[PDB]
């Protein structure tokens, strides 16, 4: 699993993921922005795991109105997912506490525990 | 043209749709059943305009999520809510829609207002019929433009009419 | 017999003094208990006059020189105590119609208790 | 060993085993109340009644299996109907005059109490009978409540079941007797004519307590023991590290509680090392902040490192300054290390370097110190590393390491008797003044700042000392397996460093070497030391730095750019600064730390309120691409395969890495930076007075000073101006001025004065 | 007790000049979110001091969910209603009126005002 | 009448035979007996198969032989034909590598979705099954939730200011390997039973 | 040890508070030991087979669901029956999805 981007650098995060991703084919991709707060979305913060099924592929906790220019940031981003062919968007909510030794864990716990909180949501919430 | 730019017509077609508010049931659990209880001849949603039942969603303007949300049931209610047409309500009723419930678990949605924009929630387990009805006509005031949250702003007619669809 | 209801009473009586005594020499009265039969009375009613059921007099250090307590509304054989910590001293005060509140047969007066108070006080107070 | 039956099975014991121990050991069970480990039994709540059996001779009356000792073949019945109707019996005893609290009581679900009897309480009498709870009918026990003994602890007298634990404890493991019984009967009740609990170990009988009469005052009316999140990890304000639990609940820091592991601390943690948490979680820095008008404002972590990249685009790369604090994680040790091995800067360091490194001296265990035959010891332990004042009082008394049983430490130690007597002739000190344990050094003597090196010379052998000394030489030479502790003026002395070298090395004996740094000896094994040129942590020699924590002001003064990684918000930054970024504590923060004794330990994350706070890891990582220089540390995992790599053991596994080079600089003597166990940093809250600084006088040289016994003198060194209220001392030398070193800056001679 | 997890609890001394509760200990905090609440009366059957009752009302429907995480002062006996009851009867000058009627209410709720069966 | 036949075989062939006083019975049978003794079972007219239920004994506190353990449940109907009513269940222990059980679909038509379940959640794959589709967890879901390696997944919940409530570090109640708050658990809380 | 104490002597006695307290906590530990009673409901078979290890929360509980093993039997029921008749047929065999899905 690759880690790229660092926290609290909403267009640093987006410009790394832009180049990483690169013309991988998301058809059959999952898409889990991690987040706090289920309800209120204004203060938000993102993370985003994509897990392509032969690779995984984490950014941190960088996106969201949480930071300025962030909330564009994760517009930008989840409309580039839905280009390129994403159709599964999920919302995982993880404790604050969580949101950083979450992505310090080994991929395979990580992956699993995201997978098992991950919530199918609309992307368009995210526009 | 969505029931706007007049200053009398636009109440009236609110008036109209709020007292025509069509329910689209999506039973999922005994919520679903708690709802059939608002159909009985003891406490009736067959009064304020409800009375007709359309199991169609391309005939209905409100949809009533009633019951938990398995995340297998999420792309099929999703897909339920976009083929409506387009001036739609969401209410979410009882505790496994409006959050995760006691069922705190890999199985279930922990929010409909994920997958569906939600418009109205009402709380209970099951929530009671009346209680149902309270939150239609909280629907229903609310697409008169009477609604207001406990920060003091009016809340629009429409939700999911603030989303990008897609 | 009905003696509890005005046992009750001069017990608020006692407290009375001990808050006059306190407010006059300058010194910490502390409220240390309340009836569990009145926290954990749920719907239950309650008839005593007052809800507290232990007081104490402490130093300008906080260590008690005077304790008074009273017995339970339902516990057996009810009494007023009194307690000179680390002096040893302890006193059993009932009350006898007409006559009023009795250490034994000796009466218990305001009086009584203030100079018992005064020299607890310049004995046992630390500060 | 041993031939024991416990109710249907068969276990092997060693002799000294308890009966208790070898019931739980054989894996049932027993109340327990009095009892307690590494604590004297004594039979006093009578809860650990077993039947015993020595021929089928039953005894007559019930063996109190805490005080019994275990014979060859000896059966122990724990399941009788009468064993279990005794138990009930004794918890009803106890429960007889209980406040009735345990709905507001701070001791909540973990109550031995309360366990116990829903345990072994209300045997089955024999129907749908309808049962009683309490026979007892009458008035309870009502004595004084909530009564606040010290500025951390409070006491219920009526909870206290009158048991011994926290009586024994205070005349055991420290050994200050501050707290005692005072009436007998019922009316016995615990009580101090030492009201100020003056013990720096006062806070372990909140934790050993078995009721809520003795409670943490600085987390008092928090949450119940149930509902707090659990962090056990490992405290780095000191380099013995022991293990710490820290409570926190909706990213707050509620309490911190001892984590036991019987290797280094046993189940005890330090009053400063567990209060002294006020600070972290109360008022700290989350927002990166940036000079731009000729003052500091908050900005995005894309503005800082804008500047950043704009700061350093004009910088040379061996003028860069890598500062690093005490508590550095290996990993961080390591980025650094290798991070100017690539970018060539000759002066890279940590907060507490001392001028000869720890890694001179072979780390010792403290088992190794428990079976060793002599102490000789330089340095004040209770203030430099608190728990050896603990397993000193073990060493004191014989103690040694008992043996380990399926229920792992020894419930009832056989080994430990009450009223333990301690030798005086096992171990010498030598203190610049009259400390606490000298009750205990025979051998002692009170000699002055920079004298160490003359005792040290005289216990060579190469000239003569006074007479503790000669004592002290000649315990040394009869010793067949000593151990040598060293504290800060020794580690801080080139010379007197090296004479320990020598002697500890002529006599095959190991060192225990306090440095005022948490991870220094880690940091050391990581090659984070200045090379050459050598611009230390406490040097104005390099011409742009990075800190991690806050330097002497004449560090700062003069530098082109400095940018600080802080927790807090320092004043020295916002004058001297120019980009600042927030940093998360050691109770927050995922690393490895290498003990004093060289055993690498683990530091788990706290869900404390970080904000946007980064580790240090990705400070460097993020600071070296405005270099340049691609950093080879990015991640937790990364940072462990170059660990593993660089062969660091396993946690739990001791570091070997010796070292020989000696980094000298001249002490300006005129006053003294006392070590001391509280640290400037924890003054907040109810440790705001007992973190206060001090300065120490003879009352001669007050007097002739004008220092007031109670008086608040300011005070300006090099490291800053602090206030401290003055303390005549007539075991302090003459002409000198001990100053409280409240951080990693002890045992430090400095220059300064007394402003008024 | 709580199945759902619904109940946050912070608790504090309490002052012996103007006190709260009974013992030396109160909710300072005492939130339970409806929407997680899934109405078992577990905290009630665990409530020592009765303090916890379920009540009458059932006309609590919303249009938030950080609305329907009701607080201590939105559950005391005083309060006449529910939250979007009581913000309708303040955004309109018309008082509340419940849309229940009972024979009477329990002991537990010694002091909750309820119509009664045509008492009044 | 059928099961006292049952023990008597089982006892005679060297099968273990599990009782409790409260009047429940097991047979375990070994992995290459499993599927022609409970063919014989079924010869002997246990009409009905009742349950496929499977176990995942990673987490408790006694050991086990494997890891996972399916039993089974077998009847015969009293009203019918000759029915005595005889029930009883049938354990097999399955290695945590080897998550292979013969299917006894091909003798009762019942086991067919049960088993399908059993796959579903646990690993285990059932040989000779008609389909062994996923059943219950989404079409998309990875693993499988009933073995205790698999996270229950919790949300927090959650409240007006910063205050959240995490279940997994919020319950007091304790499991068997949970040593509890105390020092230790012990008597009832070790474990407790009345005498009726 | 398994009826919480009576609610209005929760005021007098530590044995009660103490009992309340652990009850609504921690709960109570059943033995060791696995176990399973059969009922009849409106829809067949209902049974709960536990694994309990000692502990305050069961270690296991798997459910017998007779809506769940009734409907193996749909695909033969309205084999060959019409159209209209598949709903009316699925209504007679009384499914409840709650306790099929489950
Ligand atoms: S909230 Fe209660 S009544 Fe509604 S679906 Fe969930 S369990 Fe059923
Ligand atoms: S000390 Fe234990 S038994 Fe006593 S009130 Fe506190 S929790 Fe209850
Ligand atoms: S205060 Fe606590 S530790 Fe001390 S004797 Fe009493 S019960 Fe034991
Ligand atoms: S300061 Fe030192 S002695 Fe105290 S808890 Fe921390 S590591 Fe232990
Ligand atoms: S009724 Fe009480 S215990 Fe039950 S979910 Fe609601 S708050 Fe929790
Ligand atoms: S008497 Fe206290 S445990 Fe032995």
């Amino acid at each position: 699993m690759v880690r790229v981007g660092m926290r609290a650098a909403p267009r640093v995060s987006l410009e790394a993921l832009k180049a990483a991703l690169g013309g991988l084919k998301l058809s059959e991709a999952k898409v889990y922005l991690i987040t706090d707060w289920q309800d209120k979305r204004d203060q938000a913060r993102y993370a985003l795991l994509l897990h392509t099924g032969k690779k995984d592929l984490l950014v941190p906790d960088a996106f969201g109105p949480a930071f300025p220019g962030g909330e564009e940031a994760l517009s930008e981003l989840v409309g580039l997912l839905l280009a390129q062919g994403a159709r599964r968007f999920y919302e995982a909510v993880v404790s604050p506490g969580e949101m950083t030794a979450l992505l310090d864990l080994p991929p395979e716990e990580l992956l699993k525990r995201v997978m098992a909180i991950a919530n199918p949501t609309d992307p368009g919430i995210y526009l | 043209r969505e029931g706007i730019l007049f200053t009398t017509l636009e109440k009236l077609v609110a008036w109209g749709r709020s007292n025509s508010l069509w329910p689209a049931t999506f039973g999922l659990a005994c919520c679903a059943i708690e709802m059939m209880a608002s159909t009985d001849a003891r406490n009736d949603l067959a009064r304020f305009g409800s009375e007709v039942f359309r199991a169609s969603p391309r005939q209905a303007d409100v949809m009533i999520v009633a019951g938990r949300l398995s995340k297998k049931m999420a792309p099929v209610m999703r897909r339920v809510w976009e083929q409506m047409p387009d001036p739609k309500w969401v209410i979410s009723m009882g505790a496994c829609a409006s959050s995760g419930g006691m069922f705190n678990n890999y199985a279930i949605v922990q929010n409909v207002d994920s997958v569906v924009p939600v418009d109205v929630y009402v709380p209970g387990c099951p929530p009671r019929p009346e209680a149902l009805i309270y939150a239609v006509m909280q629907l229903q005031k609310k697409v008169r433009g009477q609604a207001y949250n406990e920060r003091g702003e009016r809340l629009p007619p429409v939700a999911a009419w603030k989303r990008t669809r897609g | 017999a009905s003696s509890e209801r005005e046992l009750y009473e001069a017990w608020v009586e006692l407290l009375s003094w001990m808050r006059e005594y306190a407010q006059a020499k300058g010194v910490r009265f502390e409220k240390e208990a309340d009836f569990p039969d009145f926290i954990y009375r749920m719907e239950r009613p309650y008839d005593l006059p007052t809800t507290i059921m232990t007081a104490s007099l402490s130093d300008g250090l906080g260590e008690p020189f005077l304790l008074a307590d009273v017995s339970p509304r339902h516990a057996k054989l009810k009494r007023i105590g009194l307690r000179l910590p680390r002096a040893h001293i302890h006193l059993h005060a009932h009350y006898e119609p007409g006559k009023g509140l009795v250490t034994g047969k000796i009466p218990l007066t305001k009086e009584r208790f203030f100079a018992l108070a005064d020299r607890a006080r310049e004995a046992l107070a630390f500060a | 060993m041993v031939r024991v039956k416990v109710n249907d099975r068969i276990v092997e014991v060693p002799p000294g085993t308890s009966v208790m121990d070898a019931v739980f050991h054989a894996g049932y069970d027993v109340p327990l109340f009095c009892s307690e480990k590494h604590l004297s039994p004594i039979g006093a709540c009578r809860m650990c009644l077993v039947r015993i059996g020595l021929p089928i001779q039953w005894q007559p009356k019930l063996a109190a299996s805490c005080v019994t000792a275990v014979a060859d073949g000896m059966v122990v019945d724990t399941l009788s109907d009468v064993v279990r109707e005794a138990q009930a019996g004794m918890v009803e005893f106890t429960l007889l005059n209980h406040p009735l609290d345990c709905p507001t009581c701070d001791k909540g679900g973990a109550c031995e109490l309360q366990d116990r009897t829903v345990e072994y309480g209300l045997y089955e009498k024999y129907p749908l009978e309808l049962p009683v709870y309490t026979r007892f009918e009458f008035t309870r026990r009502h004595v004084d409540k909530h009564h606040p003994l010290s500025p951390f602890v409070i006491l219920d007298r009526e909870r206290c079941i009158h048991c011994k634990r926290c009586v024994r404890y205070f005349e055991e493991v420290p050994g200050d007797e501050v707290l005692d019984f005072i009436e007998r009967g019922v009316h016995t009740f615990i009580g101090t004519m030492d009201f100020g609990l003056p013990s720096g170990f006062s806070g372990n009988i909140t934790d050993i307590c078995p009721v809520g009469a003795l409670l943490d005052l600085t987390a008092r009316f928090r949450a119940r023991n149930w509902e707090m999140e659990e962090t056990p990890t490992t405290c780095a304000l000191c380099p013995v590290g022991c293990g710490i639990t820290a409570d926190t609940r909706s990213g707050e820091l509620l309490r911190i509680r001892a984590r036991e592991v019987p290797e280094v601390n046993e189940i005890w943690i330090c009053d400063a090392g567990r209060f002294g948490h006020e600070w972290a979680d109360q008022n700290r820095l989350k927002t990166p902040l940036v000079r731009k008008e000729g003052r500091l404002v908050e900005a995005t972590w894309e503005e800082a490192f804008l500047a950043l990249k704009e700061g350093l685009k004009e910088a040379r790369g061996e003028e860069v300054g890598l500062y690093l604090a005490h508590d550095a994680t290996l990993e961080e040790g390591l980025l650094a290390s290798e991070l100017a091995k690539a970018l060539k800067t000759p002066h890279l360091d940590f907060q507490g370097r001392t001028a000869a490194p720890a890694s001179l001296f072979p780390p010792a265990s403290l088992e190794d110190l428990l079976q060793a035959d002599f102490a000789l010891v330089l340095g004040d332990p209770t203030e430099e590393a608190p728990i050896l004042h603990l397993r000193l009082s073990e060493f004191v008394r014989d103690l040694k390491p008992p043996h380990r049983y399926n229920h792992g430490t020894p419930f009832a130690d056989l080994q430990i008797k009450e009223r333990m007597p301690r030798r005086t002739d096992k171990m010498a000190l030598f203190a610049p003044y009259r400390a606490p344990l000298m009750k205990w050094a025979a051998i002692h003597e009170v000699h002055r700042p920079g004298e160490e090196r003359e005792i040290l010379l005289a216990l060579l052998g190469d000239k003569e000392g006074s007479e503790m000394v000669a004592k002290a030489k000649e315990a040394w030479e009869k010793a067949k397996n000593p151990v040598l502790i060293l504290g800060a003026g020794v580690l801080q002395d080139t010379v007197a460093a090296e004479r320990a070298r020598l002697l500890a090395e002529r006599k095959g004996a190991k060192v225990l070497a306090m440095t005022p740094a948490a991870n220094a000896r880690g940091l050391e094994a990581m090659g984070v030391l200045p090379g050459a040129k050598g611009a230390s942590w406490d040097e104005p020699g390099a011409l742009y730095a990075y800190y991690g924590f806050v330097p002497p002001e004449e560090a700062l003064k003069g530098k082109r750019f400095v940018v600080m990684h802080l927790s807090h918000l320092h004043p020295l930054a916002e004058r001297y600064a120019h980009v600042v970024l927030p940093a998360p504590t050691f109770y927050e923060k995922r690393g490895h730390l290498v003990n004093l004794e060289g055993r690498v330990l683990p530091l788990s994350p706290a869900p404390i309120e970080n904000g946007e706070a980064e580790g240090a890891l990705q400070v460097l990582a993020l600071l070296a691409e405005a270099l340049g220089v691609r950093p080879p540390f990015r991640l937790h995992l990364e940072a462990q395969k170059a660990l593993k790599a660089r062969k660091v053991p396993e946690a739990m596994g001791r570091l070997s890495f010796r070292l020989k080079e000696l980094r000298p600089k001249e002490r300006k003597g005129a006053f003294y930076l006392r070590p001391t166990m509280w640290k400037a940093h924890q003054a907040v809250g109810k440790a705001q007075e007992a973190a206060r600084a001090e300065l120490w006088a003879h009352p001669e040289t007050a007097r002739a000073e004008a220092l007031p016994e109670g008086a608040q003198v300011a005070v300006e060194t090099p490291f800053g101006r602090v206030e401290a209220r003055v303390v005549h001392r007539e075991d302090v030398p003459k002409g000198h001025l001990y100053l409280s070193a409240l951080g990693p800056a002890a045992g430090l001679r400095v220059e300064g004065r007394v402003l008024v | 007790a709580c199945p759902a997890y619904a109940i946050y609890v912070e608790p504090a001394e309490n002052d012996p000049e103007n006190p709260v509760s009974a013992g030396e200990r109160y909710a300072k905090v005492y939130e339970i979110n409806m929407l997680r609440c899934i109405f078992c009366g577990l905290c009630e059957e665990a409530c020592p001091t009765g303090a916890i009752v379920l009540g009458y009302d059932f006309e609590m429907a919303d249009y938030e969910y950080s609305d329907l995480v009701y607080g201590k002062e939105d559950m005391l006996v005083d309060v006449v209603g529910t939250k979007p009851q009581r913000r309708e009867a303040k955004r309109t000058g018309k008082p509340v009126k419940v849309g229940y009627v009972v024979p009477y209410v329990r002991p537990e709720l010694e002091g909750f005002k309820a119509p009664t069966e045509g008492g009044k | 009448m059928r099961l006292e036949r049952v023990l008597e075989e089982a006892r005679a062939k060297g099968y273990p035979i599990e009782d409790n006083g409260l009047g429940n019975l097991w047979v375990v049978l070994p992995r290459e007996r499993f599927k022609e003794e409970m063919a014989h079972y079924k010869a002997m007219g246990f009409n009905f198969l009742a349950d496929i239920v499977g176990l995942d004994y990673l987490t408790y506190p006694d050991p086990r032989p494997e890891r996972f353990a399916v039993v089974y449940e077998l009847v015969s109907l009293p009203g019918w034909k000759d029915g005595d009513g005889s029930r009883f269940f049938v354990r097999v222990y399955v290695p945590e590598e080897d998550p292979r059980l013969p299917t006894v679909t091909d003798l009762w038509g019942s086991a067919n979705f049960l088993e399908r379940e059993v796959y579903d959640l646990f690993g285990i794959v059932f040989e000779g099954h008609p389909d062994l589709r996923k059943i219950l967890t989404p079409e998309d879901l990875e693993g499988h939730p009933l073995r205790k390696d698999y996270p229950l997944g919790e949300t927090p919940t959650l409240f007006r200011e910063g205050r959240y409530i995490i279940p997994a570090e919020f319950r007091a109640a304790l499991t068997g390997k949970d040593p509890g708050l105390t020092f230790y658990k012990g008597g009832s809380r070790k474990g407790y039973r009345s005498l009726w | 040890q398994i009826t919480p104490p009576p609610r209005h002597l929760l005021e007098t006695s530590m044995e009660a508070v103490i009992y309340h307290f652990k009850h609504y906590t921690e709960g109570f530990h059943p033995p060791k030991g696995e176990v399973y009673v059969p009922t009849e409901s409106a829809r067949g078979e209902l049974g709960y087979y536990i694994v309990s290890d000692g502990g305050s929360m069961p270690y296991r509980v798997k459910v017998r669901a007779p809506s769940f093993v009734n409907l193996q039997s749909l695909p033969y029921a309205c084999k060959g029956e019409q159209v209209p008749d598949m709903v009316a047929i699925i209504a007679s065999l009384d499914p409840v999805m709650g306790d099929v899905d489950r």
